[PDB]
């Protein structure tokens, strides 16, 4: 050190994520990426956060364990285990990797149908407006609320601090509803540089 | 006796007590230290500008000083104290009463003799210790072994033996053993000074009766013998210049060198210090320069040189006098008159009972200089009449002083006592000036006043005539003839209109200067004794006979206040800039602050020596005082130009022992709402609501007219990456189920949850209490946010919130900011469901509340429609 | 900061901002003495005819 | 009355040093030349501090608890201030060019880099009082071989890093027993330090070089020592760094180069965050809030004052301001904002309480020679030596027209009929008067008669004559409307130089080149009055003047002037030293003050000091430019005769104290006077004087306070203004109850009537009882309408403040108010469906 020197809530939310043991289901999409990312994914586990890893090729998931003998950190095994659920659910590495390093990251997760109940077309058509032509509108979104957001299906992610998913979270419901066009993309300039400010 | 609106700041214009001074070498340069009373001033030799003065203030008079590199020894009562760079750093306290008298530092030993012939002795507690600190022994001569003790002295190559000197004869003590290794002869004659010779093991001694001796110790002989009949040796000083030189100090001021190696006499310096005073009380070469300085009683400190010989050949034999080369001064007796001489505080005017007048500096004290009183040629060519032998001019009773016509001609008078005309002087040029004003009615001078422009001169005759003369010529112009008593005050207002006089008849006469027409007359109970008249106010203050400050105001000429506590007479008091305060001394040692608004003693002080003046500094900043005894002026710091200060009345009788808030601090605090019914708007800055409504086109200027170039490859979340703060919506944390639009319970945000909570409650006052307190873009984030989907509970719930604000009548601009916000993001919302009972309803009772806040616009309506009126036709 | 070249041209002294000193050979181009720590800057040097090396 | 004091100063808000935010993050401290000025962006309000150096500020700082200011001119003389008090505490001479001082962030300590000594001294407290000597020496360090560049200080208050012209940054530790945690030299950089910063786990220590090199210092194995282990390289082709600023906790490093343009990158991965260009001037000083997301950056030569939110990409405060420019200055008929005109040829709006011009105007070419607003207020006309006088509309800020001379004349002053339809202009060079007619542009009528140049025009707001004066001694009276023209010249003993008319429109005073300000009747056109101003008037001695200051005749005269509204004040400048008003009916001199005390400025002496000649002569008058180390510093563009009218380089001598303008405010009791540092604007809204009316023994903060308890409100409010308190009268004005609020007023005697509304005039514009002040101004107005109107001059400022008042914050209130009626009504009412 130099000479100079001075002298377990879950981020995830909406899903139960939770010596102690956690383990994480893979579904089988995200296999073949967890295992050409595998090299990558448990250095930052075993090394920065101590803790013990396996993933049970029976039951094709990803088990972790506080070691009492180098863990430190109480709850490096609830921040590890929200890192891998990260990853399972649809997320790229470098952001996963980013609940690790922060400590004000958070994943909210909804469902099409808990907005409003569609089917057939109709949720088609739902799915669509949140995305939109080459993603644009979820482009849109991703950078102006400053999130990452993954939208598998009708299941919807997203990734960011308090405030910043809020906005991302109203804006989709928006989408959903069936709101025109341009309270969407017209007020998303506005919570872009509002967040932004000092007042 | 502790103020609390002043405090001591510092002596000006004080040099040197009495006390010898000591001489310290820092390198090559050298510095004087210089007792004053109960502190001490270090003064460089080579331009003798004031570096240092002690922190504090000593309990007793200092008696001995000796300095020694960067520390100094000041020995008061039985306490030596220690002192580096002004800064007491460590206390040498003595375990007797009796009071230490002499002071000598060797090495590491510290010697103190106390005025009962027993001498203590100091030592380093470690090597290389900076100072002796720890106590060693104690060595005390007794009769049998000799007389008082004259000075403790140390001579060179003695390892650890102290030469004690006394009137009977001299004494070596080893310290370190304590044992007495040698006594001296018997000396007929009583010894005054010792001083040690640049030669070896010879000392030179000083005797009541005109005798100085080069004893050599080390032989126990007599070595020469000096006599300089009917005289009193004060000081003695070798030249280490490389001639053999020796300064002899009489008792009677006169300064004598001699010529060791020829057995002559090169010079004699005459009255160099007055005698009265003291005379040559410290006198000292400069170790290996040309240079001899001299102090004395008299407040002086001077140096003399001695300038190369003119002969090319036999220069020792050829010697020039020494030459007056530079000095610093002061009055010799306690300053009798004082008067700021500038709007700011840099220059100062004193005159003493030493028939001499001063301008001192405050903010540095070399500026300090003397008015020369040599006199201008008279303009008829007639010769000027006085005494051939040049003597000062009487004392200074009275003084003005006036900056309107600064460097152009004349602008301060001076009255003298027992003179029937009053002198005048100029500042720029530091010289008296080349008029002379006669009273014309037989009659001595007793008040002196100048108009503000500086053209006219006012003399008050001590048989009730006022005489008006003009600066510039000196002509007399008129002669006001009103009181038939001596006339003690004189003033003109700032408009040169109207003019006041006062006299020992107790009368007050109001005269048109203008017109010359007396305006009115006024009679008070006892004679009337000295005036002060504040300009900016029209207010002006007599210090009557029966121990009263009436405060009279000229416009009206009627008694406005009546001051009454003191005990005795009134010397002197002064107003304050502002026209808020008067300060007052008196002869029973005390200084009155008092409160003209309420009529009484805000603040009372008790000084040992009675205040013979008082002088506010133009500015405020600082109080000047005069006291009868101390050669310099006390300068005290308002402090009540730093903080408030309490205005309720001093306790009289707690005084005399040691002999509502809102009004007591003069000020007042708006209420938050006068009354409930009363529109109000919100305390703070009036742009917010401008701010808040066009916060968009605020902002759309205020970016740049070309993009920032970014790198490529930045971090998504940098803002949120950053190392611990601030305070942003955005930087807000959840606080602790079914997914809701609002929020998930949980993890809604603060304003959500009160919003709920102020809906369920039916009292949104928090929520409305939190509204005011966001910034402005924290503002327009959550209206945005609001929920404006089915059934519409948020929006509902947000015009409850600012209908029962309405209802308060307080902050209704930014809740009407706020209503106009809520239709800016959701007008479209409310429109389309204008039929649904929830927001139909809602906004009903915010129009119902609304309607009612109309009067405004009649008032606002009206005044216009007068104040275009009035103001035009 | 400052050079000095000798009579002869022979020798050369150079001071630097590192405070080092370094004599150089100028007819062969070796470096023969390099004073590298001085207690501060040498701002100039100076040869004089007889061969006496002067730092300031 | 005349009561003035200095408040603050317009027109430039930064000329040199380091700018530094306060700790809270909501007051901004700016150098501006010889005074401090800080501004509160939040409240929008600002004022300049009244303590006043000799030479311009070279350093600044403030502690964090916001008690204590030390400014450091480039002398060395420190001054330090108490904050919340306004007042100097002390002064001191460090006997060196200090480089920069910063304040301990524990508050103890503070540290000055003076050449090539660190000196850290002990802070005085605030609390105790002023003493000889109130700061007491820690300790001098002596360690680097030339000057110190910057220092910066250890979050915790132990170690302080310094970095110097040696190539070299050092650390120091303040403590002397951790002396052997931090004594290590660093070193590698080819040119000057910067600066020098400790990361927030201060595990790492960052050095930049002006050559644009970061070095990230770590304390690692190659047995553990400090290491350069990254190298960051600034790829600037030219440009230099010239100031460097690090906010340990965000990891901002904001870096201003010299050829104008800044950039912040986010260290240690060296990730551009923004560059930007301000202007081709160099980037004087950076400064960072204490929360990392405000940068202040400042540009001497234009004097420019930027504050950016890097976060979002806007500003908070963009300003320019004006050295030696100031030609001339108009109030607006309310007093809300004063224009200024620059040989730049740019107008700026200045709002006083906050500071900041509102508004520029680019479409003059040459110098701005004088500004005067309509009586209406909307409209502003501008008279340039290009040759044109231009027309603004502030409505639109639009040049709604343009009018030119058609001999192609310069103007020098210009004059606008209270209709606001005629426009007159005057020349230096054809000895006429032009005149237009503002609806169509046309040029009316030359009015001739002058045998010399036009000095100075005015109308007459009544009788609406004009006057006109110029350099033929003589003055004329043109009674151009009309069915007849008459011309009435009046005679003067010297040339006429300014020229200002009465409200009443009956009189006119002229100042002469004699030194004279003499009053004359228009209708009668005889003498009323004179008053003399040469003995008044301080003029110094000029560096490079071969003849003294009493002798010399340079400036003994008054080249500009105005009434106070009232009417029985004037106040005159000249280009001299000296602000002076006087009063007309007595003619005597109510007071004067001193301009400027700096001695850059060339006129603020009157002696000077004999040590600075030798043979040669003055010491100052030799040009050392050559000394400074970069080139743009050592490079002449100066032309040899050039007087004015061109950038300070040109003309290679000092600035000389001048003021161009005066005006009283229409609306309060101040004035303005535009000079070369800005625009001294001196108030009397202190009033901490005791200037009580008409009192008795009777009279007495208590009685009134029982005056009122006893429900006697009539008496109360009387005893109050007796008194002439504003804190008594503020008690007893909120304390009448609104029901007795008419009665009292038709009862208030006519002499106070005047007293009370200037202050409901002073009090409501920064108030929150609206209603409540409303509510007087409908009682007095209605009961007392026809006394004020018989006498308007007397109350005239108040009236203006009073309406000022209800058209700036009632008439925006209700506005709000009504429109929403509006847009609410239009939501219910109509229909909204699909
Ligand atoms: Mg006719």
């Amino acid at each position: 050190v130099a000479p100079t020197a001075l002298k377990g809530s879950s981020r995830i939310i909406g899903i139960n994520n939770t010596f102690e043991s956690r383990k994480i289901m893979v579904p089988p999409h995200r296999m073949t990426p967890l295992r050409n990312s595998w090299t990558k994914i448990y250095p930052p586990l075993v090394e920065h956060l101590k803790l013990q890893v396996r993933m049970n090729l029976k039951t094709k998931s990803v088990e972790l364990r506080t070691n009492p003998k180098f863990t430190t950190d109480p709850g490096a095994l609830q921040k590890g285990a929200d890192f891998i659920k990260a990853f399972t659910l649809g997320f790229d590495l470098d952001d996963s990797i980013a609940l690790l390093r922060l400590d004000d990251l958070y994943i909210e997760t909804f469902e099409v149908k808990d907005v409003k109940t569609l089917t057939g077309d109709h949720l088609s058509r739902a799915i669509g407006r949140i995305a939109g032509k080459d993603g644009k509108t979820k482009f849109a979104i991703e950078n102006a609320t400053r999130t990452r957001i993954v939208l598998a299906d009708s299941k919807i992610h997203i990734l960011g601090g308090f405030t910043h998913i809020r906005m991302a979270r109203e804006s989709v419901v928006s989408l959903i509803l069936g709101s025109p066009p341009g309270k969407v993309y017209g007020n998303l300039r506005t919570v872009a540089s509002r967040l932004k400010e000092r007042y | 006796k502790n103020s609390k609106i002043f405090s001591p700041f510092r002596i000006i214009g004080n040099v040197s007590n009495g006390v010898p001074f000591a001489t310290g070498t820092l390198g090559s340069t050298f510095y004087i230290v210089t007792c004053v009373g109960k502190t001490f001033q270090i003064y460089d030799a080579n331009t003798l500008h004031l570096l240092f003065v002690s922190e504090k203030e000593t309990p007793s008079s200092i008696v001995a000083l000796s300095a020694h590199f960067h520390y100094v020894y000041a020995a008061y009562e039985n306490k030596v104290g220690i002192y580096k760079r002004g800064i007491e750093e460590h206390l040498l306290e003595l375990e007797t009463d009796a009071n230490v008298e002499h002071l000598c530092i060797f090495g590491d030993y510290l010697c103190a003799s106390t005025d009962d012939n027993s001498i203590f002795i100091y030592k380093k507690s470690d090597p290389q210790d900076k100072y002796p600190s720890e106590f060693y022994t104690k060595l005390t001569v007794t009769e049998i072994q000799g007389g008082e003790i004259v000075s403790l002295q140390h001579l060179a190559t003695y390892l650890n033996k102290l030469t004690v000197v006394t009137k009977s004869n001299v004494l070596l003590f080893n310290v370190r053993t304590g044992k007495l290794v040698f006594t001296s002869n018997e000396f007929p004659d009583q010894i005054t000074t010792a001083e040690p010779a640049p030669v070896l093991d010879i000392i030179a001694l000083g005797t009541v009766t005109g005798e100085v001796i080069m004893f050599n110790m080390r032989k126990g002989k007599r070595i020469r013998t000096i006599k300089i009949p009917q005289s009193r040796i004060s000081s003695l000083s070798f030249r280490t210049d490389g001639s053999s030189h020796l300064s002899v100090g009489t008792s009677s001021g006169d300064l004598i060198f001699y010529d060791l190696d020829r057995r002559s006499r090169i010079h004699v310096l005459k009255n160099i210090h007055r005698e009265s005073y003291g005379g040559v009380t410290q006198a000292t070469f400069l170790n290996g320069q040309p240079i001899i300085v001299t102090s004395g009683g008299d407040n002086s400190l001077k140096e003399y040189v001695f300038d190369p010989s003119l002969s090319q050949g036999s220069g020792d034999v050829v010697v020039q006098p020494p030459r007056y080369l530079r000095s610093r001064g002061g009055h010799s007796q306690p300053p009798s008159y004082i008067a700021f001489a500038d709007s700011q505080s840099h220059f100062m005017l004193s005159a003493s009972k030493d028939r001499s007048l001063w301008s001192f500096s405050l903010r540095k004290d070399a500026q300090s200089q003397e008015m020369s009183q040599r006199l201008h040629k008279k303009q008829d060519g007639g010769r000027v009449g006085g005494s051939t032998i040049k003597s000062k001019f009487p004392e200074i009773v009275a003084l003005a002083i006036e900056n309107a016509r600064i460097g152009e001609w004349e602008n301060i008078i001076t009255a003298h006592k027992d003179e029937k005309f009053a002198r005048t002087w100029d500042m720029r040029n530091k010289r008296v000036g080349r008029w002379t004003f006669d009273t014309t009615d037989d009659g001595f001078v007793k008040s002196v006043a100048m108009s503000q422009c500086g053209n006219f001169g006012f003399i008050g005759s001590s048989n009730g005539s006022i005489t008006i003369y003009n600066m510039q010529s000196g002509i007399l112009r008129k002669k006001y003839k009103l009181h038939k008593r001596a006339v003690t005050g004189i003033s003109l207002d700032g408009m040169n209109r109207k003019m006041v006089s006062c006299g020992l008849d107790g009368i007050v006469g109001f005269y048109d200067f203008n017109k010359s027409t007396l305006l009115g007359k006024l009679k008070l109970d006892a004679p009337i004794t000295a005036m002060v008249y504040h300009r900016s106010s029209d207010l002006f203050a007599l210090a009557l006979d029966d121990l009263s400050i009436v405060v009279i105001d000229a416009v009206t000429q009627r008694v406005v206040r009546q001051l009454w506590g003191h005990s005795n007479r009134i010397t002197a008091f002064d107003f304050s800039p502002e026209g808020r305060w008067i300060v007052s001394a008196s002869l029973d040692s005390t200084i009155r602050t008092w409160d003209l608004p309420t009529g009484g003693c805000i603040d009372g002080i008790i000084v040992d020596n009675v205040a013979t003046n008082v002088k506010f500094s133009p500015n405020g900043d600082l109080l000047a005082t005069t006291h009868v005894t101390g050669n310099g002026i006390c300068i005290w710091t308002n402090r009540a130009q730093f903080k408030t200060v309490s205005t309720r009345t001093i306790d009289e009788s707690e005084f005399a022992r040691m002999a509502l808030n809102d009004i007591d601090f003069n000020t007042y605090t708006s209420l938050e709402q006068i009354d409930k019914e009363l529109l109000t708007l919100s305390i703070g800055p009036r742009s917010k609501m401008n701010t808040l409504l066009h916060l968009d086109v605020i902002r759309k200027r205020s970016k740049p007219k070309e993009a920032p170039k970014k790198s490529e490859k930045l971090p998504f979340f940098l803002q949120l990456s950053g190392e611990k703060v601030r305070e942003g919506i955005a930087h807000e944390t959840p606080e602790e189920n079914k997914f809701k639009v609002t929020g998930r319970l949980g993890f809604e945000s603060h304003f959500t949850k009160q919003l709920r909570e102020g809906s369920q409650s039916k009292d949104y006052s928090s929520l409305l209490a939190t509204l005011i307190n966001f910034s402005p873009a924290a503002v327009d984030l959550e209206i945005r946010s609001l929920n404006s989907f089915e059934p519409f509970d948020e929006i509902v719930w947000f015009i409850d919130a600012l209908t029962q604000g309405l209802k308060s009548n307080k902050n209704f601009e930014l809740y009407e900011t706020f209503m106009s916000l809520l239709f800016k993001a959701h007008g479209d919302v409310i429109h389309a469901n204008n039929k649904n009972q929830d927001i139909a309803s809602a906004l009903q009772n915010w129009e119902d509340v609304h309607k009612k806040e109309d009067r405004l616009d009649d008032l606002v309506k009206f005044c216009m429609g007068v104040a275009a009126f009035v103001t035009t036709a | 900061n400052s050079i000095a070249i000798d009579r002869s041209g022979y020798y050369m002294a150079t001071t630097g901002a590192d405070r080092s000193m370094k004599i150089w050979d100028i007819r062969n181009f070796k470096q023969l003495h390099s004073v590298e720590s001085l207690p501060t800057p040498g701002t100039n040097v100076s040869i004089s005819d007889t061969g006496l090396l002067a730092l300031s | 009355k005349s009561d003035f004091k200095f408040s603050n100063l317009l027109g430039t808000v930064y000329r040199q040093g380091n700018i530094t935010f306060s700790d809270d993050g909501k007051q901004l401290l700016s150098p501006v030349g010889n005074r401090v000025s800080v501004f509160d962006l939040i409240n929008n309000k600002s004022f300049t501090f009244e303590y006043e150096h000799r030479k311009n500020i070279a350093a600044i700082d403030l502690n964090k608890q916001g008690t204590l200011l030390i400014s450091i001119d480039e002398d060395g003389r420190a001054i330090l201030v108490n904050f919340k008090a306004r007042n100097v505490l002390h002064h001191f001479n460090f006997k060196e060019k200090c480089s920069a001082v910063k304040f301990s962030p524990d508050g103890r300590l503070f540290a000055l880099a003076s050449g090539r000594f660190l000196q850290i001294w002990k802070t005085p407290d605030v609390n105790k009082d002023r003493q000889f000597a109130p700061f007491v020496r820690h300790r001098v360090h002596a360690g680097h071989f030339q000057d110190i560049t910057s220092l910066t200080w250890s979050q915790d208050s132990r170690f302080i890093l310094t970095t110097s012209k040696d190539l070299s940054a050092k650390i120091w530790s303040v403590d002397s027993e951790e002396k052997n945690l931090a004594a290590t030299t660093f070193n590698g950089h080819r040119d000057y330090v910067m600066g020098a910063f400790f990361s927030h786990d201060q595990e790492k220590i960052y050095t930049v070089s002006k050559d644009g090199a970061v070095f990230v210092w770590e304390f690692t194995k190659r047995k553990y020592s400090w290491r350069i282990t990254k190298k960051h390289f600034f790829y600037a082709n030219q440009a230099k760094v010239k100031c460097v600023t690090f906010h340990p906790a965000t990891r901002l490093l904001a870096v201003g180069f010299t050829s104008g343009e800044f950039r912040l990158y986010d260290l240690p991965d060296f990730t551009l965050i923004q560059q930007l260009s301000m202007g081709q001037n160099p980037v004087n000083t950076v400064s960072v809030n204490q929360t990392g997301e405000w940068l202040a950056f400042g540009s001497s030569k234009l004097g420019q004052l930027l504050v950016y939110e890097w976060q979002s990409e806007s500003y908070i405060l963009k300003q320019q301001g004006h050295f030696d420019s100031t030609n001339s200055l108009a109030y607006s008929p309310d007093g809300s904002r004063v224009v200024t005109a620059s040989e730049d040829g740019k107008i700026k709006v200045w709002d006083i309480t906050s500071g900041f011009c509102l508004a520029t105007f680019e479409e003059h070419t040459s110098s701005v020679t004088a500004v005067q607003f309509a009586k209406r207020g909307q409209v502003m006309f501008s008279s340039s030596l290009d040759g044109t006088v231009r027309a603004w509309d502030l409505i639109r800020y639009r040049n709604f027209r343009t009018f030119t001379g058609t001999e192609r004349i310069q103007f020098n002053c210009l004059a606008v009929d209270p209709s606001g339809e005629v426009v007159c202009a005057g020349s230096l060079d054809n000895f006429d008067i032009h005149v237009w007619s503002v609806q169509t542009g046309q040029l009316l009528d030359a009015l001739s008669g002058h045998e010399g140049p036009v000095s100075c025009l005015s109308f007459s707001q009544e009788n609406s004559v004009l006057a006109s004066a110029s350099w033929d001694k003589t003055i004329r009276i043109w009674s151009i409307f009309g069915r007849s023209q008459q011309v009435e010249p009046i005679e003067v003993y010297s040339d006429v130089l300014a020229l200002s008319m009465r409200p009443d429109g009956k009189e006119v005073a002229v100042s002469t080149l004699k030194g004279q300000i003499s009053i004359f009747n228009i209708e009668d056109a005889k003498q009323v009055g004179n008053i003399d101003c040469r003995k008044d008037i301080i003029s110094g001695r000029f560096n490079q003047d071969r003849f003294t200051a009493k002798n010399s005749e340079r400036s003994k005269f008054f080249t500009t002037i105005h009434y106070s509204f009232d009417g029985m004040a004037i106040v005159a400048g000249g280009n001299n030293n000296s602000i002076c008003l006087y009063d007309v009916p007595n003619e005597v001199l109510l007071k004067r003050f001193i301009v400027s005390r700096n001695m850059a400025l060339n006129g603020t002496l009157e002696f000077l000091n004999s040590k600075k000649m030798t043979e040669a002569g003055s010491l100052d008058l030799i040009d050392d430019a050559g000394e400074n180390s970069d080139l743009e510093d050592r490079i002449d563009n100066s032309l040899p005769g050039s007087q004015r009218g061109g950038d300070l380089s040109t003309r290679k001598m000092r600035p000389e104290v001048r003021v161009t303008s005066v005006q009283f405010s229409p609306t309060a009791n101040a004035f303005a006077a535009a000079s070369t540092e800005g625009l001294l604007i001196y108030s009397t809204n202190d009033t901490i004087l005791f200037d009580p009316f008409d009192l008795d023994v009777d009279v007495t903060p208590h009685s009134t306070v029982e005056a009122l308890r006893e429900k006697q409100f009539l008496n109360a409010l009387v005893m109050a203004f007796r008194l002439n308190e504003e804190y008594l009268i503020n008690k007893v004005y909120e304390a009448i109850p609104i029901k007795e609020i008419p009665l009292v007023a038709s009862n208030i005697p006519a002499i106070y009537l005047p007293r009370i509304l200037k202050f409901i005039g002073d009090f409501a514009i920064e108030s929150q009882h609206i209603e409540f002040n409303l509510i007087w101004i409908k009682a007095l107005l209605s009961a007392s309408g026809g006394y004020i109107n018989e006498h308007k001059y007397l109350f005239s400022t108040a009236m203006r403040s009073i309406q000022r008042f209800i058209v700036r914050v009632a008439k925006e209130v209700v506005n709000t108010t009504t429109d929403n009626k509006y847009t609410y009504r239009f939501l219910v009412s109509t229909d909204g469906s699909m």
